[PDB]
RNA sequence: AACGAGACUCUGGCAUGCUAACUAGUUACGCGACCCCCGAGCGGUCGGCGUCCCCCAACUUCUUAGAGGGACAAGUGGCGUUCAGCCACCCGAGAUUGAGCAAUAACAGGUCUGUGAUGCCCUUAGAUGUCGGGGCUGCACGCGCGCUACACUGACUGGCUCAGCGUGUGCCUACCCUACGCCGGCAGGCGCGGGUAACCCGUUGAACCCCAUUCGUGAUGGGGAUCGGGGAUUGCAAUUAUU
């Protein structure tokens, strides 16, 4: 019988989709493990969901992620959001609600954009000036 | 016999566009043709950006103009006669129409 | 800010009142469709500001009765 | 411990605000603890937002400046840190309660403000003490490693443990003194 | 364990005292006399560069099939400060980058490739395995 | 070419003939109240519409204007011979034309008439067939040697937002004289003719309206008829 | 009563609901294969990596783009002549995205060097309607918009790892974007292919940023003006240096 759930986040135009499905641990980004994410500056960031949850939650499943857009730091809060929506997702289809309401609530209260995107996007550039609300320097005499 | 089939529509008006496409699809549905439903490829947007004004004089404004291309296609397996039979019948706009005999 | 509605709004809104007034109720998700099936607005938008203009002026009429 | 996070090694227990005024204003423990001083963070978005950010994201937010430092982020959380352990060793105290107690030691309780050189002598709010604290730190690590062969964690630290040990050594307390000095002239 | 589970920047390291640890891999005459990429100023301070970027553009390889000259020079590729006008992004040296592919098919680690390209053989992707096993049991990962 | 052109260039190509076409028939049938082009290219041909107020000025004596039209635009526009394909036909109501009402003015002016009998007389005109407002402005030398503008509004008129680019139809004419160029400029609003083609469907933005229903009886009494 | 404001149009934010896709994908296993034990184990079975190859597999989560939905100061508490409305909060993708369009009246504003728009004046064969050469770039100086810097929150040398909006073979007009092999330190050359394009360049291996070396407060390895000598390409032609 088969036992997955897809979800996916997003943060600055740069989507990490993740896998979830029944096995052990192994909680895998774009093949590589996720202790070596390129900047181990915010090593902590992708890290605080399972640090939040403890390593027993993600017992029972085998997590994969593919991340594609944005920056290398617009990348990491997707995958970091794409973890927990799978995990919140998985808890609330195969296993019972307040299971799932309970880790919900851990993770909405640590942090929002755990769970729900936010909307800022770039804005756009005007004639005039050289970006959306800066103007050339004006010159009298 | 049968023949897979390529319809190839692009216009610069959605309504018309999905109006013609609609009605391809259900003119040819109903004599049991198997189609295969229509493939939104991306608009297209050409875009122009010319100064307002002759001249050189005044405030530095800027015109924006764009043009927008929609384009679908659609694949059946059928034989050609009937694919000249559907394909030529109720073209309302200046949409276009383009027949393939082979592309699958 | 704004949120000051304007006079195509409010008197739309009398006139929807004054006619089907016994089909309106206090929720507003159905005072939209309502007003949605007997008039004809050309917008989603501007029924929508309609449709909660009717709400408030319902709220009002089942206390004392007002003067338009 | 795994419900409490540190900052990777610092606890943020066991630290006092000693101050009744600007407490509620220096967001350290029990509930703005984080594991780094970077967050998404939609602070500048209503007026006193500001006042719910952990103060170790404030002091990330000011210290990259004037010019070839803007949106360099990842390099001045790297600056925090390694300033961090300098305090460490050169004192042994929680190095989060020496930079409370310099944000508390350099914020002016008494300014002034031109008026109709004639001045006029008021009295700081309290987020106007922590940005000022802050903006004040933040200029003396700036301005005390710009030619030196020191570099600028060992120079923010400097600044930080002459600043809590009330000194008139950091370049954030002789400012806070002149400024309460001047506004008691034109007191 | 597999190339991807390491940490590049060591896997890279030993590839390379690997590679210059066997006597093959005949390097070019110009070893001494040659600056890398048009966008740079001095020769590399390495003295024994070409092993390093022979065990980068292999790595490379194992990542993605039928690079080629083209995209080794725009993996390699950086930004080129004019003087007074503004910098720029420049290619890499399509010279070294050939002798670079040339050198490693000369060790039969590498093929040319179906379609036009280069391409890792079966005994390459073992080497790099190996390489990448040693590496994880050294620094106990 | 073996590939033929890209579809940027090829729609692009196909505005640039379109502009073309109006221009040089815009020059020619201007006594003959030429109103707009319709080129609808149709299986084995392509055929070109002529809307005019004049269509036996257009084709002429046994159609020797509309052949030698034929002749001219396969030449010029390179179409294999017995492609073009070209009609006349009437528009009605050419009150509600702009251009048709724009050269009407135009030639009444160049034939000696007082300025404002003329723009009163159109405007009397496109009011009449049934129009919501209407704005007719000359702009020149009328009366003097100091060049002046003079406007004559009729009715409702917008002149913002999205519902001005229908609901409008603008028409701007240059009229020679022998002392320099006048301009004429006539803007006309349609009358939302509701599934018909006078005017405009989908009526303004703010323009609510209201039904209202009958045969609700209060007079009840609670009987159960069957059938 | 009319115009302008608002309404209106495009755009950004949300739909695990609908429509449906080898010119987009996912998952599954049919697979088959490579590789390493990296796990129990043996190395096999189970697994782990794959932009390695297939499916007339199942599907639309990610991609595409159409139709609808959704926000109204609607709910709750204060302040309001209890009216129009204002502040705060719950729920929420969101409680104040960004632009386009825009009135009456006017200015001796700019444009006759955009026009086969144009009045009058001038010239019209010793032309004010064509080819060769020079200029528009000349340098005591005054001014405007800007680029690069004054370094250690740095420069250099390696390694690592992420985009989005676009454009692309031309009718007169003759030129487009490039893969991959070879040759050359480099600019560049030769040879063979793809693309009129969600199909090929392209999974657009972008820079800052990240990780390690050398430098050490010295106008220094900061800065890159000025100038000498050499090599290529475009073109009919490069000197007053085209790049
Ligand atoms: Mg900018
Ligand atoms: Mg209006
Ligand atoms: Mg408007
Ligand atoms: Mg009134
Ligand atoms: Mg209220
Ligand atoms: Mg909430
Ligand atoms: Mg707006
Ligand atoms: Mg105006
Ligand atoms: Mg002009
Ligand atoms: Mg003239
Ligand atoms: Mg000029
Ligand atoms: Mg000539
Ligand atoms: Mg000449
Ligand atoms: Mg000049
Ligand atoms: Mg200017
Ligand atoms: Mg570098």
């Amino acid at each position: 019988p088969l036992q997955s759930v897809q979800v996916f986040g997003r943060k600055k135009t740069a989507t990490a989709v993740a896998h979830c499905k029944r096995g052990n641990g192994l909680i895998k980004v774009n093949g590589r493990p996720l202790e070596m994410i390129e900047p181990r500056t915010l090593q902590y960031k992708l890290l605080e969901p399972v640090l939040l949850l403890g390593k027993e939650r993600f017992a029972g499943v085998d997590i994969r992620v593919r991340v594609k857009g944005g920056g290398h730091v617009a990348q990491i809060y997707a995958i970091r959001q794409s973890i927990s929506k799978a995990l919140v997702a998985y808890y609330q289809k195969y296993v019972d609600e307040a299971s799932k309401k309970e880790i919900k609530d851990i993770l909405i209260q640590y942090d929002r954009t755990l769970l729900v995107a936010d909307p800022r996007r770039c804005e756009s550039k005007k004639f005039g000036g050289p970006g959306a609300r800066a103007r050339y320097q004006k010159s009298y005499r | 016999a049968i023949h897979r089939i390529r319809i190839t529509l692009t216009s610069r008006n959605v309504k018309s566009l999905e109006k013609v496409c609609a009605d391809l699809i259900r003119g040819a549905k109903e004599k049991n043709l198997k189609v295969k439903g229509p493939v939104r490829m991306p608009t297209k947007t050409l875009r122009i950006t010319t100064r307002k004004t002759p001249c050189g004089e005044g405030s530095k404004t800027w015109d924006r103009f764009q043009m927008r291309i929609h384009k679908r296609l659609i694949d059946l397996h059928s034989p050609s006669e009937i694919v000249k039979q559907i394909t030529s019948i109720s073209i309302e706009p200046g949409v276009e129409v383009e027949v393939t005999i082979a592309d699958a | 800010m704004g949120r000051v509605r304007t006079k195509t709004v409010k008197k739309a809104a009398r006139v929807i009142i004054e006619k089907y007034y016994t089909r309106l109720g206090n929720d507003f998700h159905t005072n939209k469709r309502v007003c949605e099936e007997i008039a004809i607005i050309p917008s989603k938008k501007l029924r929508n500001k309609i449709a909660g203009y009717v709400t408030h002026l319902m709220k009002r009429i089942q206390r004392g009765p007002v003067r338009g | 411990t795994p419900d409490i996070k540190l900052f990777g090694k610092w606890s943020t227990d066991d630290v006092q605000i000693n101050d009744i005024s600007l407490q509620d204003y220096i967001a350290v423990k029990e509930k703005y603890a984080k594991y780094l001083p970077h967050s998404a963070g939609r602070y500048a978005a209503k007026r006193f937002r500001k006042a719910q950010c952990p103060i170790v994201e404030r002091l990330t937010n000011s210290m990259m400046m004037h010019g070839r430092n803007n949106g360099k982020k990842l390099m001045t959380v790297r600056i925090v840190k390694h300033a961090f352990e300098i305090i460490h060793l050169l004192t042994g105290e929680n190095p989060l309660q020496v930079l409370v107690n310099a944000i508390i030691n350099s914020g002016p309780r008494e300014d002034s403000t031109r008026i109709g050189v004639r001045r006029q002598a008021v009295d700081v709010s309290p987020l106007r003490r922590v940005n000022q604290a802050i903006w004040l730190l933040c200029t003396g690590a700036r301005e005390a490693a710009f030619r030196n062969i020191k570099t600028i964690a060992e120079c923010l630290a400097d600044e930080l443990i002459n600043a809590a040990k009330g000194s008139s050594n950091s370049y954030a307390i002789k400012k806070k003194d002149e400024l309460e000095r001047v506004a008691k002239s034109n007191r | 364990v597999t190339v991807k589970d390491v940490n590049q920047q060591e896997f890279v390291r030993a590839l390379a005292a690997f590679l210059k640890k066997s006597g093959k891999l005949k390097v070019p005459e110009w070893v001494d006399t040659v600056k890398l990429a048009k966008h740079k100023e001095l020769a590399p301070y390495d003295e024994n560069w070409f092993y390093t970027r022979a065990a980068s553009t292999a790595r490379h390889l194992y990542l993605r099939g039928g690079a080629g000259v083209g995209s080794m020079t725009k993996i390699y590729g950086g930004r080129q400060r004019n003087g007074v006008m503004p910098s720029h992004f420049s290619r890499g040296s399509k010279s070294v980058a050939r002798r670079v592919l040339q050198a490693l098919e000369g060790l039969k680690m590498v093929e040319k490739d179906q379609d036009w390209g280069r391409k890792l053989t079966p005994q390459g992707q073992r080497d790099l395995d190996r390489i990448a096993g040693q590496v994880a049991a050294a620094k106990k990962k | 070419m073996a590939v033929q052109i890209s579809k940027k260039r090829k729609f692009v190509a196909d505005g640039i003939f379109k502009a073309e076409l109006n221009e040089f028939l815009t020059r020619e049938l201007a006594e003959d109240g030429y109103s707009g082009v319709e080129v609808r290219v149709t299986p084995t041909r392509t055929e070109i519409i002529i809307l005019a107020t004049r269509t036996q000025n257009v084709l002429g004596e046994k159609g020797r204007r509309i052949r030698e039209l034929t002749a001219v635009v396969q030449k010029r526009f390179g179409f294999p011979e017995g492609s073009v394909e070209l009609y006349a036909e009437k528009v009605a109501t050419r009150g509600l034309c702009a251009i048709a009402q724009a050269e009407s003015l135009r030639y009444k002016l160049l034939g000696g008439l007082a300025v404002r009998r003329a723009c009163y007389g159109v405007l009397r005109f496109i009011m009449e067939s049934g129009a919501k407002g209407c704005e007719v402005v000359v702009s020149g030398k009328l009366r003097g040697q100091r060049a002046k503008s003079m406007k004559f509004v009729d009715g409702l008129m917008i002149h913002s937002g999205d519902p001005v680019n229908y609901y409008v139809d603008t028409a701007v004419r240059h009229v020679l004289l022998r002392q320099g160029v006048l301009g004429i400029k006539v803007k006309i609003m349609l009358p939302w003719d509701p599934s018909g083609k006078i005017g405009p469907k989908k009526p303004l933005p703010d323009h609510v309206s209201i039904v209202e229903p009958k045969d609700e009886i209060l007079p009840t009494t609670p009987i159960s008829e069957q059938k």
